[PDB]
């Protein structure tokens, strides 16, 4: 495509967003999964099955939902939900692992391994690979143990092993540099299932291709019910797969706005928060050169969010890239604001949301307000919040 | 025309031995202290010092050197002081060459970086999280600054990355990992005569001895601070021991 | 109309099964459901409001997936599962829920009860509620807000007033209770969710109607992946909505067998159990002629299973009739025999079921050993187990 | 013919009065003291007692009978204690009529149960979760058995539910449910001159001869029980004044 990367990784030419900032040993599993992935995208036994589990297993399409009480709070705005809560395991997750567990299969890797913040990542490699019998383990910060409990019980049942990490932050981040560690020592044998549109090449453009369904979906959806293309798509932005898997098919219309929402957490004055685009700058990170939070020296500063899916400092060069072109806004979106959102949406359409899908539905309710009465506006819905609901009974006080 | 280390190396080569490679991290157990415990090394026989910038997520490093990079972090280690820790070293007969990921570089500028190592005294960058393919501007600022380029080969490194990283590096190759050293180091002669210095956490004369029967340099890590750690007492001495085994091959 | 029963809710004849054993207080409310859902059921304006929301919203169809790893423990049959667990909500019971719903929109009512057990039907009715703007209770008894607390929190997220039954077993059968009381004391404002395919007529034709497109989606799917019409249709039956809803479109199909599986709990021989069909025997209860587990004076038995939904001693009507006919078969599954199967789902194919639905597995199972080697049983896997995670993950030993 | 009932009420009519009708459940605290209790009733006044057959879901019963029967169940009462002590009634010079829910009623057998009932000097059936439009089986034991039926309207029954529930009584109509209570009398007296008995949460001879003006029967249960938790006397004297309150001079 024209939005590809070159072949080592690189989008946008000389800016030089993403490639690969990893060790030497790490490069031969790299390589032999890039190689794997370019056999296998053009395979039709690959994509029929791939097809199949995305039909009967997962349960696709999604579906595309005009939430009208919502319009009210949102400026008198059309807001339309993409429905990726209702996949199987609750996330959007899934589209990305039954193609890289496919993947994986292919290969004859024996041993999948993945990071998890909320545990939808974990929880869905987990399926595919109880689905395929692959053993699998999963890397995940202590702190999200604790406040995703449901999601590492369901991992446990669907046969996976779970390595609760505590060093730095105990959050994604840790868990990514954890991770990292198991592949090193054992590429051999092991694939890395990788949950975001981060990492370094082949992985932000692997992950978006498979997430890249979303937006495809949601393109075809909204012309049919709406009788146009939208105003604007908008998602929020962890290390960015949902998001990019929804704008994705949108690039090339011009008069569609796209907008990520990040994770602010206390708000981006108080150093507690995860917004990436609007208080990091450009580095290497996690094997991508996009950008980061980051210190005077180029430390990792910590992330903090409400939303464990969203607490990460990082984010893929595939955004940075569409930031710097002008093609995607970033907006910082607060734990207050996304948990009135949350409140709202269960109480006006009866949708308990992830916390992470939360803040999208804040932004998009701002975003009502701006664009006015008959604005057409598309929200991906990235998950459920079935892992959220202690935490958000404890916000408003239903105990 | 030849390369910073490339004297050391001929040195060794001259006497019959390995050189001695040895790491610290700056600001571990405090910056004074490093620096104190670096200029011991160099009393103490190490031919080349490795001084480790401390980094928030380092993905490579073992234990006891990932605790002692977290310490010198909870202690307000900054990257300036990498830079004064060279100049310290080389003041003291010192050879320095710095170990970083390469984030840290990136944001204080990897021309600018260059330029103030050469000014310190420095002689070159390890990069263990830079591979060639994008190395374009640490190439042109390696050149520019006449810094050495030490690069990493593993095991499980492909034939021709093999080449392409051998051919990337001045002064050493790092060859970090059974009899799995000795074929890595083999592979590595076969297409070029450049020094490859051996790291696989060597903690006692024998193992250094060892290692010099097929490796240029012996690089120690772990144990120098395991021993810093105990004392400064302790690193002399520890340092004192791998000396007399790099001599022995 | 075929299989209806007549206009006073007999199935087999004027004094057969089903039928209004209620007080004189409630039948001028029942009355008005009888004729709102008299005109609405003919309404394609209804329907087309029914189906739109079932698309967009809901995110019918569920697909129909070929568990092949579970061939094995099923005697070589193929089990193909209805995944009525990828529903929004999580089970079967939003298609109940939405046309009842939608139905006390177009009577006027303004406040809606429920009864549940799982918490799954009081989940779909304050979901429905919250989504059309009507006020809900939900009625539950004690033991299964305690044990199925993962739901209660979601109601009350969902804006529901959730009221916990202290009388008797504190479970399904008295949360009834409490609701028919709730009902004959509101008549004017409120409309009545009921729950399961039992209760006064209109409620067992019109539960089994709303949950009829499971059977009707299943018929064409498994003539598609199969190429015919399976040797088997099976289900868990406790008031008996679900297996209702997928056997219906398999009534005239003479060669294909239909099984329901009911709650045998510590096993029929102890008296804690839920096996209404295999221990009980005909009597009036909860406004209908049917089976229940009663003592010689007719006293209610209280039932006993692992599963919520499950843990109820009646059933509806309509099984009964089809029992009596000789057209189904009811057969008993124990707890022990259903987590088996729940532990087999997770680690086989990836599917945490509920344990409801894990008791439809493990029957099948069964029937798959006794029928062989090829034989097309479709499963319906009414719900998923997240509710079930905490219950699940203690019975294996996973904390 | 003439329904059982009908002397008592013709008798109640000639002396200005209401009947009065006092509930009590079998077996409540226990199976004898609740005989005792019944027995009591008969010696202080009541023209009718309504012997209540305890069951498990007892969908109609406000908290102060559900917790009496439920007590009972505890204690082992069975349905033929009902039997029992409508024979204890009967031998005391009384009246029973006997008030169930459907269900046990089934299970003993309909044809069953109102024989036994005839026999033991039963002289009707309340049945408040049985509308005619299920009581063929029981609407022919009734004329078999010359046993009153006593079906329930409220004030929700429409005009076409109300004259079938009345058509299809014997005995008096049950008026369950504010000027609700005389509104529904009325309009069962607007299409038949059978007998309306009228329960109310009456507690008082006050309240029991409110109703008295426009109801043939006061039934009294919810306020029998309360004082028999307390003690035998109390019952005796809250029948007492209630006896009272039915006349009007
Ligand atoms: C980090 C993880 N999830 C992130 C997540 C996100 C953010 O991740 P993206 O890669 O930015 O889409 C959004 N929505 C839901 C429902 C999520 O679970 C995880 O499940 O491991
Ligand atoms: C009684 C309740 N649930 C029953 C239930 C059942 C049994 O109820 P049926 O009405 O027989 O379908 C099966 N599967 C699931 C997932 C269920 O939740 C309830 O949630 O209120
Ligand atoms: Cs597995
Ligand atoms: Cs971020
Ligand atoms: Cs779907
Ligand atoms: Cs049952
Ligand atoms: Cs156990």
């Amino acid at each position: 495509t024209s939005h590809d990367p070159d072949s080592g990784g690189h989008f946008g030419g000389p800016s030089g967003w993403g490639g690969r900032y990893v060790p030497e040993a790490l490069m031969a599993v790299i390589e032999e999964v890039t190689a794997a992935y370019q056999k296998e995208r053009v395979s039709q036994d690959f994509l029929d099955d791939l097809d199949r589990l995305q039909a009967n297993y997962a349960g696709r399409p999604s579906p595309l939902y005009e939430a009208t009480r919502l319009s009210q709070h949102a400026g008198s705005a059309r807001i339309f939900l993409k429905r990726e809560d209702l996949n199987h395991t609750g996330s959007h997750k899934i589209n990305n692992v039954l193609g890289q567990a496919l993947l994986a299969r292919r290969m004859g890797k024996t041993r999948v391994i993945a990071e998890t913040g909320a545990g939808q990542h974990g929880v869905a490699t987990a399926t595919a690979c109880a689905l395929l019998g692959l053993d699998c383990v999963i890397y995940m910060g202590g702190i999200d143990t604790a406040r995703q409990a449901l999601n590492v019980a369901r991992m446990r049942l669907l046969g996976a092993e779970v390595v609760a990490v505590q060093t730095g932050s105990k959050t994604l981040k840790d868990a990514i540099n954890e991770a990292f560690r198991d592949w090193v020592a054992n590429a051999d044998n092991t694939y890395y299932c990788f949950g975001t549109a981060a990492g370094p090449h082949p992985f932000p453009t692997m992950v978006r291709d498979f997430q890249r369904i979303i937006g495809m979906e949601a393109r075809v959806q909204i012309q049919g019910q709406a009788g146009r293309l939208p105003d604007a798509v908008v998602a929020c932005v962890g290390g960015g797969s949902n998001a990019i898997g929804i704008f994705h098919a949108f690039l090339d219309d011009p008069g569609v706005r796209l907008v990520g929402f990040e994770a602010a957490g206390d708000g981006v004055e108080t150093g507690r928060h995860a917004a990436t685009f609007t208080a990091g700058s450009p580095g290497a990170f996690h094997g991508s050169f996009s950008y980061l939070l980051q210190d005077e020296d180029g430390q990792t500063i910590e992330s903090h969010s409400i939303s464990a899916g969203l607490d990460y400092p990082g984010v893929g060069p595939e955004h940075a890239w569409l930031k710097e072109a002008g093609r995607v806004d970033y907006r910082p979106i607060t734990d207050s604001e996304a948990m009135d959102a949350f409140g709202l949406l269960c109480r006006m359409e009866g949708i308990i949301p992830a916390i992470e899908s939360a803040h999208a539905v804040a932004g998009a309710l701002k975003l009502g307000v701006e664009l006015g009465r008959g604005a057409v506006i598309v929200v991906n819905l990235s998950g459920r919040g079935d892992k959220d609901v202690e935490t958000a009974a404890k916000w408003f006080g239903l105990l | 025309e030849a390369s910073r280390l490339g004297p050391v190396f001929d040195s060794c080569r001259a006497n019959n031995r390995a050189a001695l490679i040895g790491y610290l991290p700056t600001g571990y157990p405090d910056v004074p202290a490093s620096v104190a415990a670096m200029t011991a090394l160099v009393e103490s026989g190490c031919d080349i010092i490795e001084v480790g910038v401390p980094y928030s997520d380092p993905g490579m490093d073992g234990p006891t050197i990932a605790r002692a990079t977290e310490a010198a972090l909870r202690g307000g280690v900054r990257v300036r002081d990498t830079l004064a820790a060279v100049e310290a070293i080389s003041i003291a007969g010192g050879r320095a060459v710095v170990m970083t990921y390469w984030n840290p570089v990136l944001r204080y500028g990897v021309d600018a970086f260059a330029r103030d190592l050469a000014a310190a005294g420095g002689l070159g960058l390890i990069t263990p999280d830079l591979i060639p393919d994008e190395a374009q501007q640490w190439l042109a600022a390696s050149e520019e600054h006449r810094l050495d380029r030490i690069f990493l080969v593993a095991p499980s490194s492909t034939p021709e990355r093999l080449a392409a990283t051998v051919e990337a590096s001045r002064g050493f190759v790092y060859a970090a990992s059974s009899q799995a050293a000795p074929e890595l180091v083999g592979r590595v002669k076969a297409v070029s005569d450049i020094p490859v210095g051996v790291g696989l956490g060597v903690r006692s004369r024998a193992q250094a001895a060892q290692i010099a029967q097929y490796a240029d340099g012996v690089i120690v890590g772990s144990a120098l601070v395991t021993a810093l750690t105990e004392g400064l007492p302790r690193l002399r001495a520890l340092t004192g021991e791998l000396a007399a085994g790099v001599r022995l091959g």
